[PDB]
RNA sequence: GUCCUAAGGGGGGCUCAUGGAGAACAGAAAUCUCCAGUAGAACAAAAGGGUAAAAGUCCCCUUGAUUUUGAUUUUCAGUGU
RNA sequence: ACGUACGACCAUACCCAGUGGAAAGCACGGCAUCCCGUCCGCUCUGCCCUAGUUAAGCCACUGAGGGCCCGGUUAGUAGUUGGGUCGGUGACGACCAGCGAAUCCCGGGUGUUGUACGU
């Protein structure tokens, strides 16, 4: 995970990195070997959380394409 | 020089226009005896400025004109003529060597009357032109017709005598 | 033919404005004839030019690209006046020394966006210019008075140009606020 | 009133010379020449394609401050040498001539005592770069089909790397935002003249000997057309700078002095300018 | 010297499945061939970027296309069980399929020219079975 | 500023940390020699992508009054002026002017030699290309007075002619220009300008030989009037400023080669 | 009191105000045709030289209403991704 | 020398009219299947270079009326700064210098030029 980007329930929570369903998440996606139209790798990229981690306790995310 | 078949006389185009200043069913209704008349769609005017007297607004359509090449040109001015009977004025012709008239009923044209779209008049006017216009209207290297290749009033109150058979008073 | 010259001085450089300096003196001869008055300009050109090339080809790094080999260049040094001044902070205004005084914090890009979810509708709307919220209404059909308002409403005005009066005035009090800044600072 | 005095006289400004003439669009060619993305002090080329009634004209060009300079020239005429006599100013010879220039440019660079500052400089880890140009159309419009872009696909298959898109050839698609390379092939090897020859010859038999009648004459059937242009492509990548005599008179450089100096009127002299006004003068008295 | 590939010359369409092998010809680069999941396989004018001849006839993916040495054949093995060989300078099969493999042939194999005996060529194909 | 074009253009005129290339006006007085004009178009011609051109004749005597040439730099933002003249004392005379915030910095005068003048047209050499910088070199004793004087004044303002567009890199095709002043101290001596194209040959070794050929003009001017800034002025307008992409350097903190933030204990 | 797929950006095509000669109603003033028209129109600013195959005017595409990254600049941070 | 294509100075090149143009090239031109665009194949775009024609464009020469561009003259003159240097209470006058006009008048002119391919 590289960053918390929007917890859609509050900016608190945002900025608190709160990882619940729905949020909007940075991920490295080195290992996904992404290469964008001019050559340059594309490393960090978003992801929303699928699941409730509380519940769960494991993230699991959905790559936003 | 004169005998250069390159100067010989020719209809460009003919515009035929109806002025009915006012925009909705009329104007709807000149627009489609003008496609009838032409064989294709014409094209609507708005007004330039607003006029409280003529009762007129600015942006506003209250004009439809067609412009026709070819011989089509040739057929519909014949038909104007004819409705005329080949007589026109010295006032008509102008001194740029173009002429033109006016008809008030289309159904002398030979029109069958159809009480949905009613009676129009119409304004004709052709634009006369010798080989050698494309100088003054193509894009790259746009020049000025020369003076000698102009053509004068009384050229094309000749040609429409020699041509039309008609009677200019 | 060599490719290095020898003189009393040497030569200095500024390779960022491609400018190479002589405090050599040029010994033009003292007669008349053009030729060999422009041969030795030519001799002196040919020298400057020749360290010069050598001088880049030597003492800038070399990167061939698909654009070409190009040579990195140093940051000019030689002083030479600005066109216009230094860029310097403006004058605080009100609202500026008020929040320094106050603590008031700037506002986030996030949470000063022009969008807001609409709960009722359930879309997303903006809260102020075209179609915005803060002229809400203005084409709902149908729009509830209250009786005593439209009694102390004047005669020719409607309910539908309300949000706009409103919207007037406080762009008027803002811009009013403005010009009176403005002002202080073209004072300042 | 009359608008033309000679405060209106004083008072106008002249375009530029070719803006009269209608033959240069300043506004393009300052940010054709003037304007750069980079500043690494380079020279920029361009590829300038002109066309008359009945040739086509195809230039390397790069800007100085005192006129522009020609690095390559190709005309449709010189296609003769090359086997292809009719049709000078098609898509096809279009296709052809950009071909033909871009390898001329190549031969003539090589790419087919003083030397450059880039061999002086060259790094262990440095390869060849291509030629680089950009289209200069002109005051012809940019639209899909054009022999503009014809010049240009030649010119990029000759291997002059010019920047474009694939969305003004023949053949493109909008609504789909492809290319159909079958119809692009067509007309690279003249497919759309070759079907309008079997179209007359189907439909109008005298409008197709009055527009063909030099293919006729020639004996130059439709069904010939994609071998022969495909054998002028070999033939240009072959030998780019075979020459080609015209069947125009011949004659040197002086003998066509001589013969133009023949008929040019000699401008008169102060002296005789002088006689005239002095005659001019005898004539209004009398 | 060979220089190094820096642009593109030519994105040519026309495949509608992924193309599955892609090799030039012996001869020259004029002429390149490919073949696809479309079960065709395809030769390329890489002079002008244009197609030339599409080789149609087997019914699985052509996993691989492979020219003669001498340049004069194209040889195409198919998911189909079936190699073909065809005429490249005019998109024609020559003679029958060659039948006989039970599964899918995947690699393809020409005898060396100066090998050639008994006045024809020999090809080995390598599959599944 | 209503329209975007309008906020585009102040904001291009705005002052700037890192300042766009400076622009050269080129303007005559009521009266101007043919020569005057020649070696006005000859600059121009050498600083075409940089400069703006009128073409009237302007009622002006600069060291006189220079409001209108402070109007010009308002109206054009032109930063560098050379302003033509004629006159029975001073018959060609080529007038740099250097503009700062809008409002007279300095001012040079040049006398051109009529007789020794060769405009580019003469030299039947292949031209430089439109926009290509050329580089420079300053050749004689007269640049390196310890007091500033007119040739360090007209040094400076070469330079500042000659800038173009300043780069952080080149490549090697764009070094096929020179041009030479040459001056030397003492009667009163002659700030010659010459200009020619380069040409390498082999010598058998790695650096080429460098070969020279006349490219034009050929300028001999004598060294005039000459209006020095205002110290405070001059102080303003030779201060630097720093771009945001050059880092404050702070004690014992350091970038390491993998971009970490580094500190360094005792 | 009304109306608008907002402004803006890019690309392409065209030339304006006006005058003269002409065209049923149409007559100083409606619309259309030609000729002449250095901008005398429009848009910006406050030129002592703004803009004419455009910076004017109509079409096509975007309209996503304030993107991401930064060890760098300035200020701030008891909620220091 | 002439023509064409890109140009550079951007009226000595512009506004109006007449006369002529070998060669080739331009150009007017012919036709609307395909590419493409219009109310109108007028413009743009495609095809033909065969046939007609120098009528216009273009080029050259000439002609008026304007305009425009050089050089001299005005003239080192008006005017403006300096008590500068001499008087004048000072203002101001002359003298000494420094900058420095324009009108009028006279004479000349109505395009030069680069690259490339051709005649």
């Amino acid at each position: 995970i590289l960053s918390v980007k929007k917890n859609p329930s509050n900016p608190l929570y945002t900025q608190l990195g709160v990882l619940t369903k729905g949020t909007i998440i940075e991920v490295n996606v080195s290992d996904l070997g992404i290469v964008t139209a001019s050559g340059k790798i594309a490393w960090g990229r978003y992801a929303q959380i699928t699941n409730n981690p509380e519940n769960d306790g494991c993230v699991n995310a959905v790559l936003l394409v | 020089k004169a005998q250069n078949p390159m100067r010989e006389l020719r209809i460009q185009k003919l515009v035929l226009n109806i002025s009915v200043g006012e925009s909705g069913d009329r104007l709807t209704r000149a627009a489609k005896v003008l496609e009838q008349l032409s064989g294709q769609t014409p094209v609507y005017s708005k007004a330039r400025y607003t006029v409280r007297q003529f009762g007129i607004r600015r942006n506003e359509k209250i004009a439809v004109h067609v412009t026709v090449r070819g011989p089509k040109a040739e057929e519909i001015l014949e038909r104007g003529l004819k409705v005329k009977e080949y007589e026109l004025r010295r006032r008509n012709f102008s001194e740029t060597g173009n002429f033109g008239f006016g008809i008030s009923e289309h159904i002398d044209l030979g029109i069958k009357y159809d009480p949905s779209i009613g009676i129009y008049g119409m304004d004709f006017y052709c634009c006369m032109t010798r080989p050698g216009e494309r100088v003054a209207k193509r894009r790259r290297c746009k020049s000025r017709i020369g003076a000698s290749h102009r053509i004068t009033r009384e050229e094309t109150i000749r040609w429409f005598k020699q041509r039309f058979d008609g009677i200019v008073r | 033919l060599p490719v290095t010259v020898e003189k009393p001085t040497p030569y200095t450089f500024d390779l960022g404005l491609l400018l190479a300096n002589d405090p050599n003196p040029v010994n033009v001869p003292k007669t008349t004839d053009t030729q060999v008055l422009e041969q030795h300009l030519a001799s002196v050109a040919r020298d400057g030019a020749q360290v010069l090339i050598n001088q880049l080809l030597t003492t800038t790094t070399i990167t061939a690209t698909k654009d070409g080999v190009l040579l990195t260049l140093p940051p000019p040094t030689t002083p030479l006046p600005r066109e216009k001044p230094v860029p310097q902070p403006k004058p605080e205004t009100k609202w500026q020394a008020f929040a320094r005084r106050r603590g008031i914090k700037p506002k986030t890009r996030e949470q000063r966006r022009n969008l807001q979810y609409n709960p009722t509708t359930g879309q997303w709307e903006r809260k102020w210019g075209y179609k915005g919220a803060n002229k809400r209404g203005e084409t709902d059909p149908i729009i509830e008075v209250s009786a005593a308002k439209e009694a102390m409403r004047p005669e020719g005005t409607s309910v539908r140009g309300d949000k706009r009066r409103e919207i007037r005035a406080r762009v008027k009090k803002n811009q009013k606020q403005m010009l009176r800044n403005q002002r202080i600072a073209a004072e300042k | 009133k009359l608008v033309k005095n000679s405060a209106y006289y004083s008072r106008f400004q002249t375009k530029f010379k070719r803006r009269r003439q209608g033959k240069t669009d300043y506004y393009a060619r300052k940010r054709l020449i003037t304007q750069a993305k980079n500043k690494y002090n380079a020279p920029k080329y361009r590829l300038v394609v002109r066309f008359t009634n009945r040739d086509i004209i195809t230039q390397m060009v790069t800007s100085e401050i005192n006129g522009d300079k020609i690095f390559a020239a190709a005309y449709s005429h010189e296609l003769r040498a090359y086997g292809i006599n009719h049709g000078l100013t098609n898509w096809a010879a279009a296709y052809a001539t950009g071909l033909l220039l871009a390898r001329r440019v190549l031969a003539k660079l090589g790419l087919d005592g003083e030397y450059t500052l880039t061999e002086a400089a060259e790094t262990e880890d440095g390869e060849r770069r291509p030629f680089k140009a950009i289209l200069d159309v002109g005051l012809a419009r940019t639209s899909t089909g054009a022999r503009v872009f014809g010049v240009m696909k030649g010119a990029s298959d000759g291997g002059i790397f010019i920047p474009h898109s694939e969305n003004r050839f023949p053949g493109y698609d909008i609504e789909t935002e492809e290319l159909d390379t079958e119809v692009l092939k067509k007309y690279i090897y003249g497919g759309h003249v070759a079907e309008y020859m079997e179209t007359l010859a189907d439909d109008d038999e005298e409008r197709y000997k009055s527009q063909f009648v030099k293919y006729i004459e020639d004996d130059v059937e439709a069904d010939s057309l994609e071998e022969l242009y495909a054998e002028a492509h070999k033939q240009i990548r072959a030998d780019p700078f075979r020459k080609y005599v015209s069947d125009a008179p011949k004659k040197s450089k002086e003998e066509w002095k001589a013969e133009s100096l023949k008929y040019k009127k000699a401008k008169l002299s102060r002296e005789e300018r002088k006689a005239r006004v002095e005659a001019k003068i005898k004539q209004l008295l009398a | 010297k060979v220089h190094a590939v820096s642009r593109l010359a030519h994105r040519i369409p026309g495949h509608g499945q992924p193309i599955l092998s892609c090799q030039f010809s012996p001869v020259s680069s004029s002429r390149l061939a490919t073949g696809s999941g479309d079960n065709t396989a395809r030769i390329w004018d890489t002079d002008s970027g244009t197609p030339k001849f599409t080789l149609k006839g087997h019914t699985g993916w052509v996993l691989g296309v492979s020219w003669s040495p001498d340049g004069k054949y194209l040889a195409t093995c198919s998911m189909d069980t079936t190699v073909r060989v065809w005429d490249p300078e005019s998109g024609k099969q020559v003679n029958q399929e060659f039948r006989g493999h039970a599964k899918w042939v995947l690699a393809l194999a020409w005898q060396p020219y100066h090998l050639w005996r008994d006045g024809t060529a020999r090809l080995a194909s390598a599959s599944k079975d | 500023p209503r329209n975007a074009r309008s906020k585009r253009a102040l904001e291009k005129r705005a002052p700037k940390i890192v300042e766009n290339p400076k622009t050269c006006l080129f303007l005559r007085g009521t009266t101007c020699s043919q020569i005057t004009q020649d070696a006005m178009n000859d600059l121009y011609a050498m600083r075409q992508v940089h400069a703006k051109r009128f073409h009237k004749k302007n009622a002006i005597h600069p060291f006189e009054d220079a409001t209108s040439l402070c109007f010009f730099s308002e109206k054009n933002d032109c930063s560098l002026m050379v302003f033509g003249s004629s006159n029975k004392k001073r018959p060609h005379t080529l007038t740099f002017v250097r503009m700062f915030d809008y409002k007279v910095l300095d001012m040079l005068e040049f006398y051109l030699d009529p007789d020794t003048y060769r405009s580019i047209s003469q030299f039947k050499t292949s031209k430089i290309p439109i926009g290509m910088r050329p580089m420079m070199v300053f050749a004689g004793t007269a640049f390196e007075s310890p007091v500033p004087n007119a040739f360090t004044m007209a040094k400076s303002m070469l330079i500042d002619f000659f800038r173009g567009e300043p780069s952080d890199k080149i490549d090697v095709e764009g070094l096929r220009f020179v041009v030479v002043v040459t001056a030397d101290e003492p009667q009163k001596p002659i700030l010659r300008l010459r200009v020619y194209g380069i040409r390498t040959k082999r010598s058998g070794t790695r650096l080429p030989r460098v070969e020279v050929e006349e490219h034009g003009p050929r300028m001999d001017f004598r060294l005039g009037r000459m209006r020095e800034p205002d110290p405070a002025m001059l102080k303003e307008a030779m201060k630097k400023a720093k771009t945001p992409q050059e880092e404050r350097t702070k004690k014992n903190i350091s970038m390491d080669l993998l971009g970490d933030k580094i500190g360094r204990i005792h």
